[PDB]
């Protein structure tokens, strides 16, 4: 029978389990966040003081993959986290009617916001061409590193190149992704915090698309 | 685009408003009731609620008149309103006539009422629908008055969240002349196979007429029989 | 965005409200009428329905007065009212002119009342349509009030989902001053063929009149022969 | 996004409104009349229709008065309507003063009301358009109502979807005191001259009053013979 | 956004519906008038038409008593219309104190009503602008009412789409007291000077009052002088 | 696109306007009451305000009349309002026949005031929720009228946002014909148990009244003692 | 005769055909889908635990493909059995009037809603232009990889090259992709619950694009 | 003279015309469509039950082509018969007029579906900047497979390539498009037996843009 | 002086000019528009029905430049002619105003149609941007033809390449170009058709934007 399968799905998927999501977001989550943000805040300047030379395009600085690593993994995590919220809100959007709708547009803007979370969690190189906020690397952060770096160790190795920028183009990337990690980690922060937010002033409406005590008008 | 107001048709011809408060209509617990030898009967299903509310005023069932009484289904207040102006219209026919003669006219009454209040802006038709019953100069008689003024008389019909499966029942198994007792259990029947799966059809109120007699209401022991 | 209000012309000069209630009405059931030999007649089409419900109160064809008598097609609702409007106005005539002299001042009275509803805002004209017939110091009469107030007598003519097909038919067989019974069929024969394939022609009702003699409608068993 | 309302000036300080009903009577079939030596004469273009109709009432010509009469082109509905108000004014008119004397305040009249409607919300013109002719105190009178009120008198004019061409050739043909036989083919001629290639003028109504005498409506065979 | 309704200010704090009326005006064919040694005069352009159109009803000028005249320029309907009242209220005002005294309050009746609607919804300005002229215990008089109830008095002005131009002449050329036949030149002048290139004034209407006479219309051979 | 109007039906039939005031009677602070051994009660929470206001004036308990009393809960301005007219109709009615004899009129007049508001463009329902309490030739009585001129009468019920809480208690605890003062505190335990954790309910104002007395106002100090 | 021909098409396809589809999915489907989660869940873990050498970019690792496969295949039949549905919902929307439509939306939004369960079925190489949430890899995810994969093999293969970045480059590709299989498997689960969802909830206007008793107001 | 061009025009173009097209839409095509769904379908694991080396680059597998062909045809002529059904309408579409439209937008609505049928009838290589769902290969199938297959002969054949990937990407290309093939056709059937009931459902109102009886109002 | 200027253009571009543009398309130009349609349906099967080898790739194919060339040029044609269209209509843009625009409209959209015309009148490579359906080759069909098949040659003549695929390809370009003829003249019918019913319908209003007999009701 139809019914019992609705059913099915919304127990396993219950207002706690996504609620859990938020407790871990609002504790444990934001510590490591911004413990990535120390250790790329920190493993920058521990590159921004230093000389390149052929040297540093022979051997991958393992201290800044762990640093990319790390990232990567936890938005990993956020991003399915942020996905339980999704099915949990998904599989009760009520009956599409024209009326009454009041409660849905809530779970609307509280999906909406979701996305924009996981959808910065998920990487993307710079692709050249939506006229928005660049999306932070995220996800495939650790990929791109290796591709442009690669690029510039191939020129400098092999004969090997002679350009000085070359060399120091070098010296940038490895500089400028652990920015880039910062900076993406810095944004999640604020990202979160407001989706925590959303979601514990919104949650009574989120599983509740809309009460029904008809009996007391109609009868 | 159409569905706004009471006065606009749509491109097919159809006044959207009153259909919709046709639909407020079938938001209220189903009622039937039928004519048989002598007088009509009236059944009414009430989901039982909380004993903090005087049975007295919980009664989808009224007496319009000793000879004649109602029945409606939709918007409570609209519901009430209605109720008094079948009462109150009997009164003035009864008055300008020396008696209740047609129970027909008091039908028309609030038809042409009901009716108005789908015709002019500035204004919103009631939600509830009314079967009426009793006897007149003539005998059992049954109409079913719906929000758009619209009148018909049965020999049996019913209004509600059900009437389509009580009357679809009763549309083929509905037998005249029936002796009071025998007509009010087929009605029992009927009402039940109105239900949903696992629903328990609970006491529903009954009352009953008859060529000669004044109405009278089965008292919850003497309806607590057909269960 | 013109079709919103009864009273805005459209671009073209047209007034896409009233045109919609015309459409109302072409969801009725078919019924025409045509005079013949002293006195007309008029024809019914009924898609029988419940038996529980009262033939008495299901007939598309209504006797306004002794003399005269209409049929409708369109909102249910919108039907009954003018009907009686129809009697009512038929009354007032009789009373200040002695009888009901001229079938036509009948017809005007619901013309005028039907065009109305169709010049002012706050309103929604009638999604009826009305075929007058009867008897009068002139004789056989026969006219068509449509929504928007227009009257036009005949001698034939029909309303409903039909109309076209029917008065296509009549309008290259009919015939005038045809013995009763055989106009009954032409017209039975012209309303056959408004159907569509696969439907089988259920029992119709049909009444008439023929000069100095009161209307009569045909019984069941009466009609049933022309099947 | 003016032409909403029947009271809302555009930029350039235009109705919309009302010129769109000035519409609706263009889409109204042509007619024609002019004075002549003692009296005038009316001519009306009718495309034959179902013989099932009573020729009767369709005469785009109507008798107000024995020594007055006229024409209408547009809504149908609105065009019976007026034709009364002209009807009755007529009357008034004629009791007040023992006599139809000035056959304008019969047109001021119409034109008043017509007016009216074209200046205030929650009501909408009439789609029609009024040729009157016949004679009073002073002689042969011929006017034109539009649907906002404005009358002019003329010795020759016409509505209709023909109007332009028809005026368009009496404006450089027409010769005053014509001998009505002689009047009357001019208009003809006129009239004929409005149609599209191909059309074959039918037979058109034609009604004349003169000096003395009440008017008269040519039998379709007197008229055959302008053919 | 809210040159929509009558009664909404812009955020400069104008009353654009109020303007396109006087849009509507600017949209009529020019016409002034002056008063001089004794008296007043007026002219009106007037671009000759349909020999059809009886020239008695298509004079811009209007007599509404013996001794005061006005012309219109604009919505032809609204023209009529705001003529009669001007007739009516001459009237009223010349029982109530038996002769029309102030020529003023007859503007002021027409100029009041013509105000009101230009303050209420649901109703819509007139879109015309009417000259008066004409002797009054005072002496000669003219006056200028536009759409919005505005009045004035002159010695010279005009309305029309040439107004401007034609004020602009007399702002600079017009000097008082010119006996009759002087003044109607110089106006003729003014008033030719408001064409386009090409166009030749055709023959304008005109008519004065000279203190202690009635008015007195030119007549088009008296007029064929000026040319 | 429909909760706009109070006379929009949604397409599911219903009228969220209505609705939404029953919406603005659950921000107002609860309050109940019920009958026991001859005569009622009424229990109001008030979280005690600025000392500056006169306590006389911040008592949502009213004496309509010495015999009867109600209790409100919404929008404080139509609060004070039907206030009045139950006050105002409770004499009418007392003196049309001598006394204040069925207290169920007065809420009838009450309530069909409150229902019209719900039924008319132009206008707004009552955010207001009133419970009535008293005794009449019949008895204790017990009725709650909400924004739509719904009625019904109860044993026990409460108004404000906590209702649901405050029946969900009786509706399951309580027990009728308890003597005053334990009937008193049971609804002292109801109420309590509708706050949010933490929250302390502070001194409500409580009145009874019993078979043959007149109403009486527990003082703050016989209050303070079923803390 | 033309009604027949309609009614012929709205047969095969009837209600209990696109009733099924979403049984199978709140069964089966969604089992197999975390079915391929867990593999490459671990598949993944599986190369992370590991350092790459000229070796692994000589022969392509086959445990990988078969996750990839697998959830190639799967995108493959939740695709079509998505096509089922839509048919079901397409041969049964109502004459085009302007009036009564109410229903229509209902397999409007159903549809609509369809559309992104497949469109997200179906693969799509980071084009680069969209501004939205960048497609799941979908139905081409097993080309992509290979396509990828071969390039630094050619650069690492053939004399080969010394970046050593690029050989982490190749490490990375085996994983990253393994990532994205869970990434997609995960959302495809959410979306799928809340089509279930959303079919389950208005079926009934679905078939019934508008009910009509005319013959009650109109006679 | 004019009207007679107009009438000339719609006459080689009746509804019977457009009609008949429908007819063998439900009939004819349809079957063809899944003809070649269920000969790909199987090519497809043809395919899929291989291993691939040096030689399957040297060969064009003909068994695909013909299954491509098959489907390109099929578009090319469901395009025809689209376009005939366009006409059909187009030549239809009465005086630009603000009011009584209410026909008209019935053949737009009835147009803008015909479009999509054959836009997706007719091929379009991965452009890359489309937000929406990326056009099934359609017409140009044929070509772009070749294409793709050419570019992986060249780097296997030459001296030849080592990348094992490449070669697993030979086998991809050759299924990969089979599958597409199934894939684009399912849609098809989908499109169109929704405009066979779209086109049923409207044809009064496609050939008549609206009625005209005014002679019984004005007059 | 102005009034004589803007006289000066209309009548050098009078109705009677477009309207002659009409006709010259119902007539002559649909003749040709099918001609090379058949000549290309068929120069496509006499492809198809052979085998390439290297020959075929030293040799450019004149039946097939022809038939492409006798298309450009139809379309260069009946770009002209559409242009005519344009100007007879634009050079009868009413002033501006806000009211009173009711033909204007017919203008606009009489025109906005030409474009869609000319518009698929005039050639464009793949672009690879645009989500609407892809232009159909047009006027510089005949350059793309050879700049493809230019490149195919190039990698097969010259050592020369041993892709066999990369010879279909050869073969396809012919074939695949043939098709692309038929399928962009098939559509012109469609189009030029609609915008003669279109013109032929609104031409009234198209010279006259709007009338105006103001003289009766203003005075």
């Amino acid at each position: 029978k139809r019914a019992a399968l609705i059913q099915n799905l919304r127990d396993s998927y219950t207002e706690t389990s996504s609620f859990a999501v938020i407790e871990e977001w609002a504790a444990g989550t934001l510590q490591e966040i911004e413990g990535i943000a120390k250790a790329a805040v920190e493993a920058h300047a521990t590159i921004r003081n230093s000389t390149y030379g052929r040297a540093q395009a022979e051997k991958s600085p393992e201290q800044l993959l762990g640093v990319l690593q790390r990232y990567q993994d936890l938005c990993h995590n956020v991003y399915c986290q942020a996905e339980t919220i999704r099915t949990v809100i998904a599989i009760r959007i009520p009956e599409h009617k024209e009326a009454d709708n009041l409660g849905v547009a809530v779970q609307h803007a509280v999906l909406k916001v979701i996305d924009e979370l996981e959808i910065k969690t998920l990487g993307s190189g710079e692709k050249s061409g939506s006229g928005g906020a660049p999306t932070p690397i995220g996800m495939y952060a650790l990929r791109e590193y290796l591709s442009a770096r690669s690029t510039v160790e191939d020129k400098l190795l092999g004969g090997g190149s002679q350009s000085p920028s070359l060399l120091l183009e070098l010296r940038q990337i490895d500089a400028d992704f652990m920015l880039k990690v910062e900076l993406a980690t810095t944004h999640l922060s604020t990202m979160v915090r407001a989706v925590i937010n959303a979601y514990l002033l919104n949650w009574k409406k989120l599983i509740q698309p809309r009460g029904g005590h008809l009996d007391v008008l109609y009868r | 685009a159409y569905d706004r107001a009471i006065t606009v048709f749509s491109p097919d011809g159809r006044l959207f408003q009153v259909e919709y408060a046709r639909e407020a209509v079938k938001k209220g617990s189903t009622a039937l009731g039928m004519k048989f030898a002598n007088g009509v009967l009236l059944i009414s299903d009430k989901k039982v609620r909380s004993r903090l509310i005087e049975q007295n005023s919980i009664e989808k069932i009224q007496l319009i008149d000793d000879y004649v009484a109602a029945v409606t289904s939709g918007l409570v207040a609209d519901a009430r309103v209605l109720v008094d102006f079948a009462r109150i219209s009997a009164q003035q026919e009864k008055v300008t006539y020396g008696s209740l003669v047609n129970i027909e006219n008091l039908v028309k009454r609030v038809a042409d009422q009901m009716q108005q209040y789908t015709q002019y802006g500035g204004v919103r038709p009631y939600g509830v629908s009314l079967i009426f019953a009793g006897i007149d100069q003539i005998g059992p008689r049954l109409f079913d008055c719906d929000p758009a003024g619209t009148i018909n008389e049965y020999k049996a019909t019913a209004i509600g969240s059900g009437k389509d499966a009580v009357v679809s029942f009763l549309e083929r198994e509905y037998k005249e002349n029936l002796p009071e007792k025998e007509a009010v259990t087929l009605g029992i029947k009927a009402l039940k196979s109105s239900l949903e799966e696992g629903e328990e059809l609970k006491a529903p109120e009954i009352a009953s007429i008859t060529v000669g007699n004044k109405y009278r209401i089965y008292d919850q022991e003497e309806v607590k029989k057909f269960l």
